[PDB]
RNA sequence: GAGAGUUUGAUCCUGGCUCAGGACGAACGCUGGCGGCGUGCCUAAUACAUGCAAGUCGAACGAACGGAUGUUAGUGGCGGACGGGUGAGUAACACGUGGGCAACCUGCCUGUAAGUUGGGGAUAACUCCGGGAAACCGGGGCUAAUACCGAAUGAUAAAGUGUGGCGCAUGCCACGCUUUUGAAAGAUGGUUUCGGCUAUCGCUUACAGAUGGGCCCGCGGUGCAUUAGCUAGUUGGUAGGGUAAUGGCCUACCAAGGCAACGAUGCAUAGCCGACCUGAGAGGGUGAUCGGCCACACUGGGACUGAGACACGGCCCAGACUCCUACGGGAGGCAGCAGUAGGGAAUCUUCCGCAAUGGACGAAAGUCUGACGGAGCAACGCCGCGUGUAUGAAGAAGGUUUUCGGAUCGUAAAGUACUGUUGUUAGAGAAGAACAAGGAUAAGAGUAACUGCUUGUCCCUUGACGGUAUCUAACCAGAAAGCCACGGCUAACUACGUGCCAGCAGCCGCGGUAAUACGUAGGUGGCAAGCGUUGUCCGGAUUUAUUGGGCGUAAAGCGCGCGCAGGCGGUCUUUUAAGUCUGAUGUGAAAGCCCCCGGCUUAACCGGGGAGGGUCAUUGGAAACUGGAA
């Protein structure tokens, strides 16, 4: 499958994540297709940077994201947003 | 359209059948000490008719394979 | 502290009062041990050189690891390069401290950031080799406040420089502005160091 | 030279030799061949023991042996220090180092490594000659 | 863009040798306190003791177990081709960069348009029989399906075609008629009236896309000519078959070409790159860790299955090597994570958990994952912190030395005051956690409507690390410093002992009875939890000189000519645009170097953003110079 996901980087019990494109295929930390944001699990707001067209984009192409980086678009309001355009 | 390779130069035999052989000759600069080298190259030009011959100035560009040597094709004659 | 051997023979081997103002020098100037009052030599370019480089690190006591990684990191600033190591050698926190006099000495100072009883913009800094910039407030902790060696140390106040700002009743102090060369006590040549570490 | 003889044929620069080739081999048993890798120590056998006249200026006897390595190449190291508790047939760590006195000494002996036993009495320069601190 | 020492009686040049810096996947010697970030078989792609690394679905199927849920050994589907390992081979479209495919494929993912109609025959499991210790094998009989095989209706699949618009020759795109083929399946759930209808998960056909692959091509990157010829399906063509697809990919027939001193062929070497180290830069060396691509899974070959393999933990066969046996016959491939032996100067725990991130399966709960998170060991490296702080004298005892008066170790100690980074003891105790699922509901599209689906908001929920970091108090200077050198090069000198002996040494060189060069003590210098030696790489080395050298005498003009090839080429006009120069577009991944911000008590480290980098390519311009032409 192609996917939008998680991939991690930073330092030891200090995580980072970058939220990239990739197939299911491919490794963790390993090639990609495009990045399109960043994750920070560690803030009292974590702190979240999404393009969301492009996002829209390879989610109307069908990459389809994972659980907490679907929670991300929805709590961005990008998942209410790629309903929308789905509406028409 | 997206658009192919195209390139000139002068034939050295005709032996083979329905092609030649075009040997391309340009002045480049050599990696290290700056001077320019004459580098040729020749390719197999698909020659539909057994046309053009020894001595001949020719343009070529490039296609499908059609032997185990030539991808190229005989697009004008320039100059006999 | 890092160096934890004895004071004079240092500033009686480099001819220059460190750590203190003729404390140790004032009485047989002349270089520790066996030699140095029967006869002296005449000394290299290598030799003065290095001897600059001493005055700078011994004055301020550091590992000549971290004295060059010092160097390296200022040779970035735009500016003179021996001055820019200077003044970002005086902008270390443990020359805040002993500028401020909370502590008789650099060494005093080191042992006394080591053991956080101050505190960098309200919180807690427990390292000699913070950089403090301009508008950092320094304090001592809340807690450290009556001891015997600050209450007995802040009695004595050479002069407060012009780059430094202090409130006793508070106990706390602040950078103001860089120092450029002059504000500082210029018993030492910014050259021959960078002639040193360029060889 | 002219840029037309630089081309033709460009520059070549000189050949190096190392200070320790025998250093810089190894060997494997199953393919009966050498094989270049860099290595700063190797052990071996000591074959033979004895003393050297060394060259004009000097007169000093110097102690070598004549070691068969690990990987085959014969060998005469210097045994540097007061006394040695070496003899044939003992296993023995080299490093290198030139004799500058001796003519065929080209490695040192590390004294303190296996079967060669520290230098005796010695206070000075311990972490040299393999003495611990007493 | 730094130089210093060393040839001589001395000098200038030439020329070599060494040194002062930086870097290591390092080892070794002496010593050794801690924290954070990282790194750790480079050698024997040598061999493997053991354990675990690829499973899953009961909402596909039948049987058995069971007091309706749940479980299973089997048939079936998907995945096993990912992830993980190493660098053997490989000098080539293998890799990088940039293009081309009108000459090509693509399960799972998304969307669009249609359709899941009716039947058949078996086969495992099971039960028996015989074999065999037993597994496990056969032979008979029974049986289900989302397993298989038929049909009707449906091809933007073929064949016959005709029109429109076109490209780059082979040709492409769109439309329509005729003829001939090609499909399927159900499961769960609700509702309804019982026929029906119907959401979701699936299935079949076509189209698009995205993603992943494949073929071709320009150029680029290694030494040897003490290796000059090589090739014979080899080069082209006409036919034919073959691949997902072009093509000597293969076959038959015809001709005899083709490549190559612009280094072919052959030998040895090597995975390639991003990038890493060094350097003023050009360049030199490397291709550990991180990412991409390639290749290979004991060696060799071959296929099947499948969207995808000629498959690390699949098959067959040959070969080597090994193991168990009941001796009849079976089984296997650590370059998966740990680990073992061996080799070696040398490199880790036979650890915990799927909490996280990501993947496989599943409707999902969940299961699986030696990927991955973590923890352990090694001073291997980078950063940080200490091992006390202050005060305290003409200056204790002692050591060294004494020019026997003194000088020095030395404010060091003692003594006094103070502190608790660390250590210890007792207490507290975060982040990381998002969710998923489930329960509620509010709006949608779609429904006869429900179920369901999508979306919004609440509730609930689960931590290996780990009672780890972090923080509070109490107690104690208490338990926490060693290595190298001291003739010059180069920082830092005395005493004794020895007597060309013992020994030192990177170069020069010391030691033959007054040794700052050996050994020791004191003192000093440089560093410091590391210091030094060895090995390797760059520089310095203009010592391979493009930048940037030279040949009268120092090394260096073939003994001289005739001359093929090549290199270089007088003055002017026109023409071009091969080279050159130039505007635009596209790309040169992320990480790394560089700059600017932010975050970890700073640092190391980490994040964000930008910049750079190509003899890069296409397209469009100039004609001064080189080149081509008249
Ligand atoms: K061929
Ligand atoms: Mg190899
Ligand atoms: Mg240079
Ligand atoms: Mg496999
Ligand atoms: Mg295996
Ligand atoms: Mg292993
Ligand atoms: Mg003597
Ligand atoms: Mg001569
Ligand atoms: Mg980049």
């Amino acid at each position: 499958a192609v996917k939008i996901r998680l991939k991690r980087i930073g330092s030891k019990k200090k995580p980072f994540y970058r939220i990239v494109v990739a197939d299911s295929r491919f490794p963790r930390d390993g090639r990609s297709i495009e990045t399109i944001g960043t994750y920070n699990p560690l803030l009292d707001p974590v702190e979240v940077k999404i393009d969301e067209e492009a996002t829209l984009k390879w989610m109307h192409n069908g990459a389809k994201p994972s659980d907490t980086v679907r929670n991300l678009l929805s709590r961005e309001g990008i998942m209410e947003k790629f309903h929308n355009q789905k509406l028409g | 359209r997206n658009q192919r390779k195209v390139y000139t130069g002068r034939v050295v035999s005709d032996k083979m059948d329905k092609t030649i052989t075009v040997v391309v000759e340009t002045y480049k600069k050599h990696g290290l000490y700056g001077k320019r080298v004459k580098y040729s190259k020749k390719f197999k030009a698909h020659d539909e008719n057994n046309i053009a011959k020894t001595g001949d100035v020719v343009r070529i560009s490039e296609t499908r394979p059609l032997s185990a040597t030539k991808h190229f094709r005989l697009l004008e004659v320039v100059e006999e | 502290a890092r160096y934890t051997g004895p004071s004079w023979k240092v500033s009686r081997r480099l001819g220059i009062s460190l750590s203190g103002t003729g404390k140790e020098l004032e009485r047989r100037p002349y270089a520790p041990g066996q030699h140095g009052p029967t006869q002296r030599k005449k000394i290299s370019e290598y030799g003065l050189q290095q001897a600059e480089k001493q005055k700078l690190r011994h004055m301020y006591g550091l590992t000549e690891r971290q004295f060059k990684n010092t160097f390296n990191k200022a040779g970035k600033l735009r500016g003179k390069h021996g001055e820019n190591f200077m003044i970002l050698l005086e902008q270390r926190l443990d020359n805040i401290v002993y500028r401020l006099g909370l502590a008789r000495t650099r060494r005093a100072a080191r042992q006394l950031v080591n053991h956080g009883h101050i505190t960098v913009d309200g919180k807690r800094v427990d390292i000699p080799s913070y950089q403090v910039s301009v508008g950092q407030v320094i304090s001592v902790r809340e807690k450290s406040a009556k001891n015997s060696a600050i209450a007995e140390s802040l009695e004595v106040s050479s002069f407060v420089p012009e780059y430094v700002t202090f409130d006793a009743e508070k106990l706390t102090g602040s950078l103001n502005r860089l120092p450029e060369r002059s504000e500082l006590a210029a018993e030492i040549n910014e050259a021959f160091i960078v002639e040193f570490y360029s060889r | 030279p002219t840029i037309n003889q630089l081309v033709r044929k460009p520059r070549q620069s000189k050949i190096k030799k190392s200070t320790s080739p025998a250093l810089n081999k190894g060997l494997n048993s199953f393919k009966r061949e050498l094989t270049d890798v860099n290595s700063p120590q190797k052990r071996g056998v000591c074959t033979r023991v004895g003393t050297m006249t060394p060259k004009k200026p000097n007169s000093a006897l110097r102690k070598y042996a004549r070691v068969r390595l690990s990987n085959g190449i014969e060998v005469t190291a210097y045994i540097p220090g007061i006394g040695h508790n070496l003899q044939e047939h003992s296993v023995v760590l080299i490093r290198g180092g030139r004799v500058k006195d001796l003519p065929g000494v080209r490695y040192h002996i590390v004294r303190g490594a296996l079967d060669t036993a520290g230098v005796e009495n010695r206070g000075q320069s311990r972490s040299k000659y393999g003495t611990k601190k007493p």
